C-alpha cells in the first residue's frame, strides 16, 4: 500500500535526526523494510496509500528521584510536506534542536491533530498557523515558546481542544480570541501566567459563550475566587476543572456544587481551602474524581460524605490525604462507586466502622498517619482491596477472621497500631506481596495454615511483637521472600528450619527470637546477595570462622549476644558495621585488617580475644565506632591508630595493653577515648590537649600513667566526663547503601 | 588521590565528598573512580570520572556529592545558606544521559528520617529529567539571574522538589535560603523542617569516558 516518495521523505527526514536508541530502526530503504506503512509510528490509509498517521510521540520512565526520556535530539525536516494528508502528527516529549515551531507544519492543510507538547519548541508561534484551517486537535504544551498575539485562532474555527500550558503568556484579551471558538470543547492555560490576566465582567459580556467542557488551570497563581470566577460563565455544560498548585487561599466558591455536571475537579496542592467543600456539593449528583490533597481542610469527615452524597452512586476516586480532616469514618460503603479513597496523614481520631449491610468496591484505602481506634470491620465486605494502608494508628481487637476472602489483596500494612492477632484465614491471600504487622501487640502462635496457600509473598516484616512462628517439622512454604524482618519472635528452639528452603532473601533479622541450637550445616549456603543478616540476641552456637561465607558485599552483620565461638571470621570486604560483641571467640585479630574494609563500626568487645593488635589500621581508615574493650589484650596500643582520620568512639577498656600510647595527632575528630584499666604508661601528652580539640569523655583509670598533668586539657570546653583516677601522677554514624539512594543513621552513644 | 571503593568517602574539614555507586548493580557494566584535588580555606576542588553502559539506563548508577557538615537548624532561623559552584565536564561518543545537581533534605526532627527532598539542578542531558507526578512544571521561577521550573513527584515516602535551570548552568552561585523560603511561602513545606544535608554532585544514567572537574564549590549555613 505504500507510496514511493512518501518512504524517500520519510527516509531523508529520519537523515537528519538521531534516534540513538532505537524507535527510528525500523525505517530503511532496505529490500527487507519495503512496506513504509508497518514501520513503528506510521500507518496508511487501506485504499489511497497516502501515509495518515506519524507520531514519534515518547512517554517517560521514572526510577527513584529521576524519570528518563528517549528524546529524539534531532532536527525536524521539511521533506514531510510530502506526506500531503496526515490527519495525525505527534512529535511529544522529543527534543529537537530547541528551536522555532518550523513553519512547513503549517504548509499541511489536511492536518486534524498536532501535539509538539513537552517537546523545546521555542520563540514563538509563526503566524502562518493561521493557514492550517483544518485543526480539529492542537497541543503546544510545556515548550518554551513565548504567546503575545492569539490573532491566528480565530481562523481555526474547526478546533475542538486546544493545550497552550506551561507558556509565557502575555496576551491580555484571550477570553475574546478563545470563545471566537465554536467547537472548543476542552482548554489548557496551566502556567500560562493566567492570574495576572484576568477577564474583564466587560470582555465577558463581548464574548461568544460556547459551550466549553473541560478545563486545565493548574500552575496560574490564583490564591482567590476573584481571578478564576470567569470561569462560571460555562457554569451550563463543564466536567473537568483542574485547579490544582494554585496557592488558593480562601473557602472553594458554593458555585462549584451547583454545576449540573461537574464531574472531575482537582484543587490539591493549595495554601488554605478553609473548611472544606461547602454544602452546594450536595447538588453534584454526578462525579467521579474530587482531589482536595495538601489543602489544609479542616472539616468534620462524615459532613463531607454528606455533602457528596449527591454522589453516592458516581464518585470513584476521593482524595483527600495529607489535611487537618477529623471525625470517624463511617459507612464508606454506602459510596457504592468509590474504588480509591486517600485520607493519610490527617488527624482522624474515630472508628472505622461499617454497618450499612452494602458491600464495598474500595480496590485502595489509605488510612496511615492518624489517630484512629476502635476494631478493624469485618474486611469481608471489602473484597476488592488490591493494597490496604492502615499503618500508623490507635486500632485494636484481632485481624478479622474475614480477611482471608482478600483475593486481589498485594499489600496490606497495619504497623504501628495495638492489634492483637491473626487469623489462618490469611493463609488464603495468595497475591499477598507484602505483609507488615509491625509494632502491634499481636500475641499467639503462627502456625503453617496461617501462611498456607500465599505463593505471592516477598516481604514479611512482624517486628517487636509477642510473637510465635512454628511450622510443621516438614513443612515446605510455598513462598521465596526477599526481606524477613522476624525480631523478637521465637522462631522455633531450634533454627528455624523453613529458612533452609528461602534462597532469595536479602535482609534477615531473626533477633531476640528464642533460638538455642548450633548454627546448622545447611544454613552456609546463604544467598549470596544479602545485605542485612542480624542473627544477635539468642543462643546460637558453633564456630563461624568457615560457617559464614566472605565478602558477599555485606552491609549488616550482627552476630552478637550469642554462644559462638572459634577465632574470628575473616571480615568481609564491603561490610559497614560488622558487631561480633558478647560472644566466646579467642585468638589473635591479626586477620581483620590484612584485607581492606571500609567498615565504620566493629564492635569487638565482651570476648575472650587475646594477642598483640596487628600494625594494619590504613588498611581499615574508615572505622569511626572501634570497639575492643572486655577482651583480654597485650601489646602497645599500635601506631596505626594514628590513620583514623575519622574516629569518633574508640573502646579499650579492660585489656592488658601495655607501653606508652601512640601518636593520635591526626585523629583530630573523636568523641569519646575511654583507656580504662589497660595498665598504660607514659606521660598523658600534649595532643590529647592540643589535636583533639573534639572530645566528650575521656577515661584514663587504673593505669600506670607516670608524670604530671598539661592543664590544657582545660580548653576543650565540651568534654564532658573526665575520670583519671589510680595512676600517681547526639553522637552517631552513617550506612551509605542501606535505603537505596538514601543513607541510614545509626546511635552508638548509649549509657553515659 | 582517586580511589574506586562502592561507599568510599574522604572527610576534608568543612566539606566531605562521597562517592556513592548506590546503584552499582544496575547491569550498568562499568566502573567508577571519584578524588579531592585541592582545598583552599572555604573553597575545596575535586573530580570523578566514570563509564556506566548499558543494562538498566532508566536508572541512576551513583551521587558522588560534595557534602556539607553544618550545625544543623531550621529552615526559619537560616539568614543565608550561600553557595557556588564551578566545573566543566567531558564525554565521548554517544548515549551521554546524566545531570548535574544539588540535593537537600530536610526532617521533623535535626536527626530524622528524610522527609523533603530539594533538589536544584544545573545541568540535564540525553533525556535526564526530575521524578515528577505529572511529567509537567508546578510552576516556574527566577532566582539571581537564574530561571528554574519546579517539579514535585514522590520517592517513596520522601517529598522530592526539584528545581530545572533553563540555562544550563555551568558557573552556578546563589543563595539556597531564597530557594527553601519560596518553597515554604508557596508550594506548602513547612518552616518547622530541620535542613539536614546539603550535597551537589552528577547522578550518570550511561556514559562512557567521563570527568567532571570542580574548580570550587563554597557553601554555607549561616
Ligand atoms: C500530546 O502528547 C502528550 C505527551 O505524551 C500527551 O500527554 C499524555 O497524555 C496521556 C493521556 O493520553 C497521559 O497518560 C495517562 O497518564 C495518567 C497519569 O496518571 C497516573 O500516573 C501518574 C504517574 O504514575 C504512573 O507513572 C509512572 C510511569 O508509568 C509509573 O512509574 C508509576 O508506577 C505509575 O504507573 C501507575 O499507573 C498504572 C495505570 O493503571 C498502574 O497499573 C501501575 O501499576 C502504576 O501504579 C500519576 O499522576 C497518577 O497517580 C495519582 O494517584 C496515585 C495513586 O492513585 C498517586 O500515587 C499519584 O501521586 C497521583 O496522586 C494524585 O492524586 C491522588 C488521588 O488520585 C491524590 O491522593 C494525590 O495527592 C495526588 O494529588 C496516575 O497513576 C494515567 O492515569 C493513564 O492511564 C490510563 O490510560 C493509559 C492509556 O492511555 C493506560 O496505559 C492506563 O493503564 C490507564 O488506562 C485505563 O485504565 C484506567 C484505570 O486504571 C482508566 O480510568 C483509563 O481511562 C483507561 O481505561 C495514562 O497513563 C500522560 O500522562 C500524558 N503525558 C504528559 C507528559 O503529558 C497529550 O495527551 C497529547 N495531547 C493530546 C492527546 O491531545
Ligand atoms: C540486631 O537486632 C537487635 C535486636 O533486634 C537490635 O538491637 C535493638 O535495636 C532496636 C532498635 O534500635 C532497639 O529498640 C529500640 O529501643 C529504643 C530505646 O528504648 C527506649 O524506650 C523504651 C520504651 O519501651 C517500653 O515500651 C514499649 C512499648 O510498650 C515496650 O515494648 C518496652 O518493653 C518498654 O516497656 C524503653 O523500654 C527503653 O529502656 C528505652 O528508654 C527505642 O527508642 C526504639 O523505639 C523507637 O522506635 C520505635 C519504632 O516503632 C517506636 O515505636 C518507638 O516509639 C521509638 O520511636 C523512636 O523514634 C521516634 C521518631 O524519631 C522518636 O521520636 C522516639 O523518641 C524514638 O527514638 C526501639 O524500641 C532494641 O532495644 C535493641 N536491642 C538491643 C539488645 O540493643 C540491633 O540494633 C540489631 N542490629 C543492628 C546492627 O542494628
Ligand atoms: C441546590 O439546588 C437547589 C435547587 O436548584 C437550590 O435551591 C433553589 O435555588 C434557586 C435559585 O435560582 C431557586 O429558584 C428561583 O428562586 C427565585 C428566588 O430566589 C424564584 O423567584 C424563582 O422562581 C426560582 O424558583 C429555588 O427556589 C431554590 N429552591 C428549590 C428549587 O427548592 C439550592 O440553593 C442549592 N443548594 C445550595 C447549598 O446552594
Ligand atoms: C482513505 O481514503 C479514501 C479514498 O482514498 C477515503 O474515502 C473517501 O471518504 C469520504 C468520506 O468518508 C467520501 O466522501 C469519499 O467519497 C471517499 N472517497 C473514495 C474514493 O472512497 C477515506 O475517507 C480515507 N480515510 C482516511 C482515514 O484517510
Ligand atoms: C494561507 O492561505 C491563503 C489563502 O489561500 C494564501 O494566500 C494565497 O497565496 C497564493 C500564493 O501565490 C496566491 O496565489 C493566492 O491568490 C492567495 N490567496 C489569497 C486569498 O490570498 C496563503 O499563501 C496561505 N499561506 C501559506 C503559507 O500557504
Ligand atoms: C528473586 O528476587 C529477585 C529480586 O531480588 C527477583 O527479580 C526481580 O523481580 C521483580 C518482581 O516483579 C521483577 O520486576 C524484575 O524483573 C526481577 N529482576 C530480576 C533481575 O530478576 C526475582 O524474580 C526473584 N525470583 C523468584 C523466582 O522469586
Ligand atoms: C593491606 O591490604 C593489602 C591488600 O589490599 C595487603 O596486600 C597483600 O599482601 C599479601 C601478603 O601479605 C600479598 O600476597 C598480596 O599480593 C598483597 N595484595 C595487594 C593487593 O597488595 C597488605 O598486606 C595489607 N597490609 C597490612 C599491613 O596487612
Ligand atoms: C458570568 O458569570 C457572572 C458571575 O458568575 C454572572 O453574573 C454573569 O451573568 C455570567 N454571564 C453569563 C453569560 O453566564
Ligand atoms: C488454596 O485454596 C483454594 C481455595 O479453597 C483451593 O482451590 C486450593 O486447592 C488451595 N491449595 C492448597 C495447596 O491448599
Ligand atoms: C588476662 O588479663 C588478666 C587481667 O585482666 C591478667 O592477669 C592475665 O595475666 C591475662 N592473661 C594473659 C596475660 O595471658
Amino acid at each position: 500500500l505504500c507510496i514511493e516518495k512518501e518512504r524517500d521523505a520519510l527516509l531523508e527526514f529520519k537523515r537528519g535526526l538521531s534516534d540513538n536508541f532505537g524507535q527510528l530502526s525500523t525505517w530503511g530503504d532496505e529490500e527487507d523494510k519495503k512496506e513504509c506503512c508497518k514501520w513503528k509510528g506510521i500507518e496508511c490509509n487501506k485504499t489511497t496509500g497516502h501515509v495518515i498517521v506519524l507520531d514519534l510521540h515518547n512517554a517517560f520512565t521514572c526510577s527513584a528521584s529521576a524519570c528518563f526520556a528517549p528524546r529524539l535530539t534531532g532536527k525536524l525536516s521539511p521533506s514531510l510536506l510530502e506526506l500531503e494528508y496526515l490527519n495525525f502528527l505527534d512529535l511529544s516529549v522529543n527534543e529537537f534542536e530547541r528551536s522555532e515551531i518550523p513553519r512547513f507544519i503549517c504548509s499541511f492543510k489536511r492536518l486534524e491533530y498536532l501535539n509538539l507538547s513537552s517537546s523545546f519548541f521555542s520563540g514563538l508561534i509563526p503566524t502562518q498557523f493561521k493557514n492550517l484551517t483544518s485543526l480539529r486537535i492542537l497541543d503546544l504544551g510545556y515548550n518554551n515558546l513565548i504567546v503575545k498575539d492569539l490573532t491566528w485562532l480565530s481562523h481555526l474555527s474547526s478546533l475542538e481542544l486546544l493545550s497552550l500550558g506551561g507558556s509565557d503568556f502575555q496576551v491580555k484579551n484571550w477570553f475574546q480570541e478563545i470563545t471566537k471558538l465554536p467547537l472548543l470543547k476542552e482548554l489548557d492555560l496551566s502556567l500560562c501566567g493566567l492570574s495576572k490576566l484576568v477577564p474583564s465582567p466587560a470582555e465577558i459580556a463581548n464574548s461568544s459563550l460556547i459551550s466549553l467542557s473541560v478545563l486545565h488551570l493548574c500552575c496560574n497563581e490564583f490564591s482567590s475566587s476573584a481571578k478564576y470566577s470567569w470561569l462560571f460563565n460555562f457554569s451550563t455544560s463543564l466536567t473537568s476543572i483542574d485547579l490544582s498548585n494554585n496557592q488558593l487561599d480562601g473557602q472553594i466558591d458554593d458555585r462549584f456544587g451547583n454545576l449540573m455536571y461537574l464531574e472531575h475537579l482537582n484543587l490539591a496542592n493549595e495554601l488554605n481551602l478553609k473548611g472544606g467543600i461547602p454544602s452546594s456539593f450536595g447538588n453534584l449528583t454526578r462525579l467521579r474524581y474530587l482531589d482536595m490533597s495538601n489543602t489544609r481542610t479542616y472539616q468534620w469527615l462524615p459532613e463531607l460524605f454528606v455533602r457528596l452524597s449527591g454522589s453516592r452512586k458516581t464518585l470513584e476516586v476521593l482524595g483527600l490525604n495529607d489535611n487537618s480532616m477529623f471525625g470517624s469514618l463511617v459507612d464508606v460503603t454506602r459510596f457504592s462507586a468509590l474504588k480509591r479513597l486517600y485520607l493519610q496523614k490527617n488527624v482522624l481520631n474515630g472508628f472505622f466502622m461499617e454497618r450499612f449491610g452494602q458491600v464495598s468496591s474500595l480496590e485502595y484505602l489509605d488510612l496511615s498517619d492518624n489517630q484512629m481506634r476502635g476494631p478493624l470491620p469485618d474486611l469481608a465486605l471489602f473484597p476488592s482491596l488490591r493494597e490496604l494502608h492502615l499503618g500508623s494508628n490507635h486500632f485494636n481487637g484481632r485481624i478479622p477472621q474475614g480477611i482471608g476472602k482478600l483475593s486481589q489483596l498485594k499489600i496490606l500494612d497495619v504497623s504501628s497500631n495495638r492489634l492483637e492477632g491473626l487469623p489462618e484465614s490469611m493463609g488464603q491471600l495468595s497475591n499477598l506481596e507484602s505483609f507488615d504487622a509491625s509494632y502491634n501487640v499481636l500475641k499467639g502462635t503462627i502456625t503453617e495454615s496461617h501462611l498456607s496457600n500465599l505463593s505471592s509473598l516477598v516481604d514479611l516484616d512482624l517486628s517487636f511483637n509477642s510473637l510465635a512462628l512454628k511450622t510443621s517439622i516438614d513443612w515446605l512454604p510455598p513462598f521465596q521472600l526477599q526481606v524477613i524482618n522476624l525480631p523478637s519472635c521465637n522462631l522455633g528452639p531450634s533454627f528455624p528450619k523453613w529458612l533452609q528452603s528461602q534462597n532469595n532473601y536479602t535482609v534477615l533479622d531473626i533477633s531476640l527470637a528464642n533460638i538455642s541450637d548450633a548454627l546448622p550445616s545447611w544454613f552456609s549456603g546463604l544467598p549470596p546477595d544479602i545485605k542485612i543478616l542480624n542473627l544477635s540476641n539468642n543462643q546460637i552456637s558453633g564456630r563461624v570462622s568457615d560457617l559464614i561465607e566472605n565478602a558477599y558485599d555485606y552491609m549488616v552483620i550482627d552476630l552478637s549476644s550469642n554462644n559462638f565461638s572459634g577465632p574470628l571470621p575473616l571480615v568481609p570486604t564491603n561490610v559497614q558495621i560488622f558487631y561480633l560483641h558478647k560472644n566466646q571467640f579467642f585468638g589473635s585479630i591479626s586477620s581483620i585488617c590484612k584485607s581492606t574494609t571500609g567498615a565504620t563500626s566493629l564492635d569487638l568487645s565482651h570476648n575472650q580475644f587475646s594477642g598483640e593488635l596487628p600494625d594494619c589500621w590504613m588498611n581499615a581508615t574508615n572505622l569511626a565506632v572501634l570497639n575492643l574493650a572486655y577482651n583480654n589484650f597485650s601489646g602497645k596500643l599500635p601506631q596505626s591508630l594514628g590513620s583514623l582520620t575519622n574516629l569518633e568512639a574508640l573502646y579499650m577498656r579492660q585489656n592488658s595493653f601495655s607501653g606508652m600510647l601512640p601518636s593520635l595527632s591526626q585523629c583530630q575528630s573523636l568523641q569519646i577515648l575511654d583507656l580504662g584499666g589497660n595498665k598504660l604508661t607514659g606521660r598523658i601528652p600534649a595532643w590529647i590537649g592540643t589535636d583533639l580539640l573534639n572530645l566528650r569523655i575521656l577515661s584514663l583509670r587504673f593505669n600506670k600513667f607516670y608524670g604530671s598533668i598539661s592543664p590544657i586539657i582545660c580548653q576543650l570546653q565540651f568534654l564532658q566526663i573526665l575520670d583519671l583516677s589510680a595512676n600517681g601522677l547526639p553522637m552517631e554514624f552513617l550506612v551509605q547503601g542501606f535505603y537505596g539512594k538514601y543513607p541510614r543513621h545509626y546511635s552508638y552513644l548509649g549509657n553515659l | 588521590g582517586d580511589y574506586c571503593g562502592q561507599w568510599d568517602w574522604a572527610k576534608s574539614t568543612n566539606y566531605i565528598v562521597y562517592n556513592n555507586l548506590w546503584n552499582k548493580n544496575a547491569a550498568a557494566s562499568g566502573s567508577q573512580c571519584t578524588g579531592v584535588d585541592k582545598i583552599s580555606g572555604s573553597t575545596i576542588a575535586w573530580h570523578t570520572s566514570y563509564t556506566w553502559t548499558g543494562g538498566a539506563a532508566t536508572e541512576v548508577k551513583s551521587y558522588s556529592n560534595a557534602a556539607l557538615v553544618f550545625s544543623k537548624k531550621q529552615i526559619k532561623n537560616i539568614k543565608s545558606i550561600p553557595t557556588k559552584m564551578k566545573y566543566s565536564y567531558s564525554h565521548s561518543s554517544g548515549t551521554f544521559v546524566a545531570d548535574v545537581s544539588y540535593d537537600l533534605f530536610t526532617s521533623s526532627t535535626a536527626s530524622g528520617s528524610n522527609e523533603y527532598e530539594i533538589m536544584i539542578w544545573l545541568a540535564a542531558y540525553g533525556g535526564a529529567g526530575p521524578i515528577s507526578s505529572t511529567g509537567k512544571a508546578i510552576a516556574t521561577v527566577t532566582i539571581g539571574s537564574n530561571s528554574f521550573k519546579l517539579y514535585k513527584g514522590p520517592n517513596g515516602s520522601t517529598t522530592v522538589f526539584s528545581f530545572v535551570a533553563t540555562k544550563t548552568i555551568t558557573n552556578f552561585s546563589a543563595d539556597l535560603q531564597k530557594f527553601l523560603s519560596y518553597l515554604t511561602k508557596n508550594q506548602g513545606l513547612p518552616s518547622s523542617q530541620y535542613l539536614i544535608t546539603l550535597e551537589a554532585g552528577t547522578e550518570p544514567f550511561v556514559g562512557t569516558n567521563a570527568k567532571m572537574t570542580v574548580s570550587s564549590f563554597s557553601a554555607a549555613v549561616n
